[PDB]
């Protein structure tokens, strides 16, 4: 349930602790923008027909 | 004396060049840092020590030449890469 | 006592008790004692308190330098067996006093915070900027010396 | 806005002509209304400058040399980049929502489509130029330093 | 201590006019005057200047005249014209620091104890600011023993009010290239900064040559400073540093890549619109 940060080690009876930034919030924005302009290119194609 | 790149001593070398047992070396460097002679840290785990800087010390007329030669190398590098930038960037900035 | 508590260097409880032990707790006829460390129960409590403060100052002083220090060596230098020194460090960290990670599995006490690449490059930048300013200052002193010695 | 004058007497033409140097300025309506070329006449103004004046006027806007090779607080760099990209996300959504139009819109109606309403295309152009210039400059400075100082 | 000193374009141009007028008068190699201004809590503000007759003996640096009576009269008249401005320091147009400077400053120090000296070169053979500011302070040595007065450099810059900005921008119609985009941030720097660094390093090297060849004596504070300088220089072969540099370069690249994608899509859209417009114009024309 993500109460704290780390993971066990069975057999050895250890408990590691660390600190992780699971996300960066500057690649997610880029991926969403790539998707949005994929939709825009689809729109241009749908508007490329009139040229034919 | 140790070159700038390495400058990472070992306890055993302290003990052999200061005539002290390894156990009591740590207090020596601890104190040296405390007074203000050298900045750095200690690695008790690995029995090493990093000296990021040593108090300035007067130099004779030989080390002066070494420092001048290092400055020549620096100036040559700087000019080389100023030229690289200007040439590769000529068309835009005429 | 004041200087010892302001100088930055490890101090041994043994030395403090041997020298000032009598001048503080049992008092002096020439120099009157104070109720600070008398025989009352509060006297024992404040004596424990002074022990605690010497230990915590020792911990902090090795916590400025000493990136890494084996648990055994810290405990030996602090004059405690392994367990009590470990408990003291754990309490100190939990209280936010000092920062350090006990690697109980390898017996190492790391005093170094994480180095995110952002901070690493920022330190590099600060170093370059200081280099630049020192170049400028050395040139000013050179101009001054040349002015003072060259017109002649 | 500046001009040099002199007084016409009560006498004809106030001055004689031997070039086009007088007639190049098209005097303004307000100056005429208030008496130009009737009681006073203008004179051409020249801002001629010597060599040292030229050399210092060019030397005002010049920053120190250190400023040229200073990076930015990298954390501020990343924050600025992520902020602009998080803006480009919504600008791209609006660009999609706006390109679908421009076919179902009268040739005149478009000239008013953009009054009081954000336009995605121009803002995207501006942000792209900003991002790309800033990042190129920071990268080049980082590499140039990486070489120069040892 | 002064954290910063801001001069105004009018002062620079007035000093240049002064030097031109005297040189036209001739038989001089430096000019001296005053500087008027106010304070803004350690952020000085120089705003105006006037002349002060002065003459010197080039051969021996112990003979000089400076009509301080002229200074007092002009301060009276200027203070009559503009009250908000009071004497701030003094300026001179010699290339680099002279020996009399401490003498004059101690003379000037009566009118303003916190007097800052501003040198305005009028013939810049370099790529850098045209002014240098200096403040006189007592220097106590660990071995240099006698306590003299030496100039400590203080940060200086150029600043202008809206009227001055308008006028200068008007006169600057002799050359102009704004291109605030990448062109400026790559001509104003990178090249400029490297050129300046090279010139400074070359001055340090000339002095080092002179000391080593015996033409001068040895100065120990300089040697300690240079040792600190060489100790600051970073090392670029540490895996940690390489890792960090690559990480950051990669992030910068992803952003530029997104930017270029955006731009390509927009340009293609523009081509399509132009093509459609041409086709429609032809069909209507046919």
């Amino acid at each position: 349930d993500k109460k704290f940060h780390g993971i066990l080690d069975q057999g050895e009876g250890v408990l590691i602790i660390f600190d992780e930034p699971p996300v960066d919030k500057t690649y997610e924005a880029a991926l969403e923008t790539i998707q949005n302009m994929s939709k825009v290119v689809d729109s241009l194609y749908n508007k490329a027909k009139k040229l034919t | 004396t140790r070159p700038a790149n390495h400058r990472q001593l070992t306890f055993e070398e302290i003990a052999k060049s200061a005539k002290i047992t390894v156990n009591e070396v740590e207090l020596l460097v601890m104190k040296a840092l405390s007074v203000g002679l050298v900045k750095g840290s200690i690695d008790e785990v690995d029995k090493r020590v990093h000296m990021t800087w040593v108090q300035p010390r007067v130099l004779d007329l030989q080390q002066i030449k070494g420092m001048k030669d290092r400055l020549e190398f620096w100036c040559t590098d700087v000019k080389s890469m100023e030229m690289l930038v200007e040439h590769q960037a000529h068309d835009i900035l005429t | 006592l004041l200087k010892l508590f302001t100088t930055m260097e490890l101090m041994r409880w043994s030395t403090l008790v041997e020298d000032y032990g009598m001048e503080l707790r049992k008092g002096s006829l020439e120099s009157p004692a104070t109720d600070v460390f008398g025989s009352t129960e509060e006297g024992e409590k404040r004596w424990k308190d002074l022990k605690n403060r010497v230990v915590e100052h020792n911990i902090r002083i090795m916590a400025k330098y000493y990136t890494r220090i084996t648990m055994k060596r810290m405990a030996q230098l602090l004059d405690l067996s392994v367990d009590e020194s470990e408990a003291f460090l754990s309490n100190l960290v939990v209280n936010k006093t000092i920062f350090a990670k006990v690697d109980r599995l390898a017996g190492i006490i790391n005093f170094q915070r994480p180095k995110d690449p952002n901070n690493l490059l920022n330190d590099w930048s600060q170093k370059l900027n200081s280099l630049m300013s020192l170049v400028n200052k050395t040139t000013h002193l050179i101009a001054k010396e040349e002015m003072i010695h060259n017109l002649q | 806005v500046i001009d040099a004058f002199r007084l016409i007497n009560a006498n004809h033409e106030p001055r004689q002509t031997t070039s086009n140097l007088g007639h190049l300025n098209k005097p303004s309506i307000q100056a005429l209304i208030h008496g130009l070329n009737r009681h006073y006449y203008s004179i051409t103004i020249n801002y001629r400058k010597n060599e040292l004046e030229q050399k210092m006027l060019l030397n005002l806007h010049k920053k120190s040399w250190m400023e040229g090779l200073t990076l930015q607080d990298y954390s501020e760099h990343c924050k600025h980049n992520e902020s602009v990209v998080k803006e480009m996300l919504e600008l791209a959504k609006n660009y999609n929502k706006a390109v679908e139009e421009e076919d179902k819109m009268t040739p005149e109606q478009l000239a008013i489509k953009n009054v009081g309403k954000q336009d995605p295309k121009r803002h995207l152009e501006e942000h792209v130029d900003v991002l790309m210039t800033s990042n190129i400059v920071q990268c080049l400075a980082a590499m140039l330093d990486t070489v120069v100082f040892k | 201590a002064v954290q910063k000193v801001v001069v105004h374009p009018l002062v620079l141009l007035s000093v240049v006019d002064h030097f031109n007028r005297i040189g036209k008068v001739g038989n001089q190699k430096r000019v001296v005057g005053v500087l008027l201004g106010s304070w803004q809590k350690k952020v000085l503000d120089v705003s105006n200047s006037f002349a002060v007759p002065f003459d010197e003996d080039d051969k021996d640096d112990s003979v000089w005249f400076l009509d301080h009576d002229y200074l007092e009269n002009m301060y009276g008249m200027f203070k009559k014209v503009n009250a908000r401005e009071r004497i701030v320091g003094w300026y001179h147009t010699g290339p680099k620091l002279h020996k009399n400077d401490i003498a004059i400053n101690e003379l000037m120090k009566r009118y303003c104890p916190n007097s800052v000296l501003v040198i305005i070169d009028v013939k810049p053979k370099d790529l850098g600011l045209p002014t240098e500011a200096y403040i006189s302070v007592e220097e106590v040595h660990d071995d240099g023993t006698p306590t003299s007065k030496t100039f400590e450099h203080v940060t200086s810059e150029i600043g202008a009010e809206e009227a001055e900005e308008v006028g200068v921008e008007h006169l600057l119609r002799d050359i102009k290239d704004t291109t605030v985009g990448t062109l400026s941030q790559r001509i104003t720097n990178q090249v400029h900064g490297l050129k300046g660094l090279n010139s400074k390093l070359l001055d340090i090297r000339s002095y080092l040559e002179k000391v080593a060849t015996g033409k001068l004596p040895i100065n120990h504070q300089i040697i300690y400073q240079l040792q600190d300088v060489f100790n600051l220089l970073p090392d670029v072969s540490l895996q940690e540093f390489v890792k960090a540099f690559y990480l950051k370069t990669n992030d910068q690249m992803v952003v530029v890549y997104l930017a270029s994608l955006i731009r390509s899509v927009v340009a293609l859209h523009n081509l399509i619109n132009n093509k459609i417009a041409n086709r429609d114009a032809e069909k209507k024309e046919g």
